[PDB]
């Protein structure tokens, strides 16, 4: 199962270390993006485990949420902080 | 689940010794994604199963990434350690540990007082929590949305760009 | 229960505030404009105002489990708009003189409104979360707005650590007393074990920080030193006026707040808030840390009345009378704060020194300001006495002699900085949107004065508002 | 089987050593650290309330929890850029004005 | 040398062994040891939830595509050790870019396996491979297809090429452990794109489990044929062509799969 599988694979790779020593800045902002977005697109993975019976009001309720996403984005976006970025 | 929850709660207990004691920041930046997959597996063990994948997605995966991020752009690393050191002393240490073991052990005897009523292993899918999320506390979503929206001007603002 | 239009009809102030927040937020990505943007923002808040009027024709009743509108919940909602209304004309002048992105700072605001009229509505322990940190994240970000100054970004940086913490120990809280109770609804809540009692405590450290208790209130200097003057219109007024609400109701509801344990806690809370505000309040020469020294009092004197809340129904409109008073007092005093740096003007240079004249250079401004100063204290004739008054008359009601006491020596001892503002605007001297805030501050002095010696009219709104 | 008390030690004492990291330690960057090393352990708490009972309950605003910790921890970063940005120290004491 | 093609592969990682590992001064050594483990590791543990075939699936935990993507965020950690081990500004900001460039494209990939998630109903993969029974997840999500290949290709798989130094500080044993590693992430790529849209386990007339082994190939070789195929962007350009066009994609997609479901 997933600890067997787990143990065999921690096993192999103590195996292989024991192999290994015997043979002898700025504009980061768009990370942060990535921060925010994450955790709004976390909502919608809840979502649509059970789309089917939330419904439509689930439907309206979520049409509604990425709508303030995509408007964040566009502002994002037209504002000139999404751009080209080190 | 009782010997994985001990050992998961004793590894997060230990991890979070360790990130409040040590000195370098990026030992302490891993020591505390110890404690975040060590809490994933608490809640593995409780059986909170959109938990503990939903913190190691997020909280051990987003957060911390912002987190590393800073840690290695300011190149912090090599200056500010002897005066940072010489500030805790270990008796300078054990002066506000006493006020905080002063609330633990009230905490502590206040949670002693009750019964036991162990619980079960009860598995908690995310079958019924994207139900309840957009049924009855359908607008808490929505309020959360611009708690984050809200994140994104402030860090925009403060992270204003200039020339340099 | 699902979705009815009688539910979309109650939730009309939290619904025409989002979509400012997002008509705002296009506005901005189309065109950055400060004119745009402000009409735009003031717009929605007006239109908030005017949909109170709907919401009125509807009852009290439930949205979701999570909140329950009430005509209690109406007149704060109301409180909070016309401090969003009033900070943004507090702006306008103020950021005229800022050198770049002059127009984050209503979407900010907007941020707030939400979070306020989120707070006026609540039924279950969550939306109290959803509505502290939806107004905090403003908070967090506009007292830092301006951060080229050397203190607007200690301020942020002050506040920023110091309101996480409290967040982060009310939700400890929040959760320690779910332990026992099944449902972490207000109403269900409570159905005296020291855990239960243990998680309540939490809460009110998490509570007592943003409403400025007495070993809380370290903050409330600070920031108010550091932070732009239109934002110290709103962190005054709305946060607090929003943020006591929703303290108040769990109070009501929660069977637990009936047992005396957490009754002499809070009891001594508010003794000691008003005696280390008091006291500490006299020495202060800057005008900004002068007002943040008595707003720690003013909340002390919410919190006498709300410990005796369980005992008499008039300490209901008691609260509510005295908030819509320190509402009133509060604007036209940090209005007329912030009307003094009609340019942005890098750091402002306000003090109890740096008032001296002020009569012979903007007479009009310095008789808003006495009026205003007055109406704090509890001199007549102004609405704060009349909150005085019932404030009194409550602890009188519920026997509270010691914390009616604290009132009455907190008012000796609190009289004397007061005056010395005063006075201090008599002595010898050492555009179109700064006519509308001079206005709103001059708009609100007739209100004091005509509802200090006149208080009948607004008794009778909050009669009609209370439940 | 695990009761509720020992889960909930958990939670206390992960909040007591996460304030703890943040009162001591002088630098901003790690009262940053102290404040996410408690706003989950209030977060554990909740879960393992929320599944004493066996409801969705602490999935239910789990999730609020950690929006509040990405917001604040997006913030937090950004002002310390800020802070070395104006001055190269980076403690706190650095932005101590106005005292007393 | 090997009479097979794929053996001489097995031929370099002779070539690759008995090199001696040298400690640089001045460096950690803890990210030093366990930052090869991160970007080989953890795709490997991505392999725990692929059925290939419903008698030798490698894990029935109850959710599966939460753990594929906890391991996709991971990938971003060994990036940045590497770079930070590196010690070197000219690794140092070439560390932080192509960490930059993982985390703008991870951000697709979880919205573009939503959909997939919704036409199904569920996360756990023997849902889905009983889902697909007589119609794949192809036909609908063309978008979320495309976009989780992009995806997929832009996570520690040098599609967009722009790939500076940070991996030249490595050079013994860890060398040939990055790429063990990236050749077994490219093949569970390729398996939970055959696994998760098209169909394991079908076998319509010749046995499943090898009718469907037989497609993962073909999306791996396509990928190294697409690697070969595609020159190289600026590295502006795929930030510029990043948020921009697949955000939106993959939530409108999600949208009319909410309106198809429903």
């Amino acid at each position: 199962a997933f600890a067997i599988f787990l143990i065999v694979a921690i096993g192999l790779c103590c195996l292989m270390l024991v192999g290994g020593w015997f043979l002898g800045a700025k504009f980061y902002l768009v990370a942060m993006f990535f921060v925010i977005f994450d955790v709004e697109a976390l909502y919608l993975f809840a979502w649509s485990t059970s789309i089917r019976e939330s419904g439509w009001v689930g439907f309206v309720e979520a049409a509604i949420f990425i709508f303030v996403l995509l408007a964040g984005l566009v502002y994002l976006v037209r504002i000139g902080a999404l751009d080209w970025t080190p | 689940m009782e010997f994985a929850f001990y050992i998961c709660g004793l590894i997060a207990i230990l991890a979070t010794l360790r990130v409040i004691t040590h000195t370098n920041p990026v030992h302490a930046l891993l020591y505390l994604i110890i404690s975040l997959l060590a809490i994933s597996g608490v809640f593995f063990s409780l059986g909170a199963y959109f938990a503990g994948a939903l913190e190691i997605i997020v909280y051990a995966g987003a957060i911390m990434v912002l987190f590393v991020f800073v840690v290695m752009m300011l190149n912090l690393g090599g200056s500010e350690i002897e005066q940072e050191r010489q500030w805790l002393k270990p008796q300078v240490w054990i002066g506000p540990a006493i006020l905080s073991a002063i609330m633990l052990v009230v905490i502590v005897y206040a949670i002693l007082g009750v019964n036991d009523q162990g619980i079960d292993g009860t598995p908690i899918s995310a079958k019924a929590v994207g139900i309840t999320l957009f049924g009855p506390y359908v607008l808490a979503v929505e309020l959360a949305s611009m708690l984050l929206l809200a994140g994104l001007v402030v860090a925009f603002h403060v992270g204003r760009e200039e020339r340099a | 229960m699902t979705i009815t239009p009688q539910n979309l009809i109650a939730l009309l102030p939290l619904l025409i505030v989002g979509l400012t927040v997002v008509v705002v937020m296009l506005s901005i990505a189309w065109r950055r404009n400060h004119f745009l943007n402000a009409t735009l923002s003031v717009i929605g808040l007006n239109a908030a105002l005017v949909s109170l009027w709907f919401v009125g024709q509807a009852g009290a009743m439930d949205v979701t489990p999570l909140m329950r509108v009430d005509g209690f919940a109406m007149l704060y909602t109301g409180l909070v708009l016309l401090a969003s209304l009033a900070t943004c004309t507090f702006a306008y002048p103020w950021l005229e003189g800022y050198n770049d992105n002059k127009d984050e700072f209503y979407l900010l605001v907007l941020i707030a409104a939400l979070g306020g009229i989120l707070l006026a509505n609540a039924n279950h322990l969550a939306s109290l979360f959803l509505g502290i940190e939806l107004i905090s994240l403003p908070l967090f970000g506009l007292v830092g707005y301006a951060f080229r100054q050397k203190r607007s970004l200690e301020a942020s940086i002050k506040y920023t650590i110091l309101s996480a913490a409290a967040s982060s120990f009310l939700l400890f809280g929040m959760a320690l007393v779910y332990a026992q109770s099944g449902d972490l609804s207000f109403v269900a809540l409570g159905k005296n074990e020291p855990l239960l009692l243990a998680g309540f405590g939490l809460m009110i450290v998490g509570l007592g920080f943003k409403l400025s208790l007495v070993p809380f209130h370290l903050w409330t200097p600070d920031v108010y030193q550091g932070a732009p003057a239109p934002v110290s219109t709103f962190l005054a007024t709305a946060s607090k006026i929003a943020i006591f609400g929703v303290v108040m109701r769990l109070f009501l509801y929660a069977p637990v707040g009936d047992s005396e344990a957490i009754r002499v806690v809070l009891a001594i809370i508010a003794f000691a808030s008003i005696i280390f505000g008091n006291l500490m309040a006299l020495s202060q020469t800057n005008i900004k840390r002068l007002l943040g020294y008595s707003s720690i009092s003013h909340l002390g004197y919410l919190l006498v009345a709300l410990i005796a809340l369980q005992t008499g129904e008039m300490s209901m409109e008691a609260v509510g009378v005295y908030l819509a008073g320190y509402l009133f007092s509060s604007l036209g005093a940090f209005g007329v704060v912030s009307l003094m740096s009609s340019p942005y003007r890098g750091p402002d240079a306000d003090s109890l020194f740096s008032y001296r004249g002020l009569f012979w250079h903007r007479p009009i401004l310095a008789a808003v300001m006495t009026v205003m100063m007055l109406s704090l204290a509890g001199i007549p004739m102004t609405l704060g006495f009349i909150g005085k008054f019932y404030v009194l008359a409550v602890g009188v009601q519920a026997h509270l002699w010691w914390l009616v006491g604290a009132v009455v020596v907190g008012s000796a001892i609190g009289l004397y900085y007061y005056l010395r503002v005063a006075v201090s605007l008599y002595l010898h001297a050492p555009n179109w949107q700064y006519s509308a805030g001079g206005i709103v501050v001059l708009i609100s002095a007739l209100l004091v004065l005509v509802l200090g010696v006149w208080p009948q009219p607004l008794i009778s709104i909050v009669r009609l508002a209370m439940p | 089987m695990i009761p509720l008390q020992h889960g909930l030690i958990l939670a206390a004492i992960l909040f007591v050593l996460g304030l703890t990291g943040l009162v001591i330690r002088r630098n901003l960057l790690f009262m940053l650290i102290g404040l996410e090393i408690m706003i989950n352990a209030s977060a554990l708490a909740f879960v393992v309330a929320g599944s004493y009972w066996g409801q969705t309950d602490g999935q239910v605003m789990y999730i609020l929890a950690i929006s509040l910790a990405a917001a604040e921890a997006s913030i937090g970063l950004a002002l310390l850029l800020q802070l070395h940005r104006r001055r190269q120290n980076l403690n706190i004491d650095s932005v101590s004005e106005m005292r007393g | 040398v090997g009479w097979g093609g794929s053996l001489q592969l097995v031929a370099d990682m002779i070539k690759m062994f008995f090199k001696e590992d040298w400690i640089p001064k001045f460096s950690d050594r803890v990210i030093f040891t366990l930052a090869p483990m991160i970007a080989f590791t953890s795709l490997l543990l991505a392999f725990a939830i692929v059925p290939v075939s419903p008698g030798w699936v490698v894990a029935d935990l109850n959710i599966g595509i939460l753990f594929f993507l906890m391991m996709a965020g991971l990938a971003v950690y060994a990036v940045l050790f590497a770079g930070w081990s590196s010690n070197n500004k000219y690794s140092l900001l070439g560390a932080m870019r192509a960490s930059a460039q993982t985390l703008s494209y991870e951000v697709f990939l979880g919205l573009s396996l939503m959909g997939v998630v919704a036409q199904a109903g569920s996360f756990n993969m023997t849902d889905i491979v009983n889902s697909q029974a007589h119609v794949w997840n192809v036909i609908p999500q063309f978008f979320g297809f495309i976009t989780f290949a992009i995806a997929g290709v832009a996570v520690c798989h040098r599609h967009p090429f722009d790939q500076d130094g940070y991996h030249i500080e490595y050079s013994g044993m860890k060398f040939g452990l990055f790429f063990v590693g990236e050749y077994i992430g490219i093949v569970t790529i390729s398996a939970l794109m055959v696994t998760l849209f098209f169909g394991g386990w079908q076998g319509p007339l010749l046995p499943p489990f090898i009718w469907f082994a037989l497609k993962t190939a073909f999306f791996m070789m396509m990928f190294i044929l697409i690697r070969a195929s595609l020159p190289r962007p600026r590295y502006d350009q795929v930030m510029s062509f990043g948020w921009k066009i697949c955000l939106p994609l993959t939530l409108i997609n999600l949208l009319v799969t909410a309106a198809v479901i429903l």
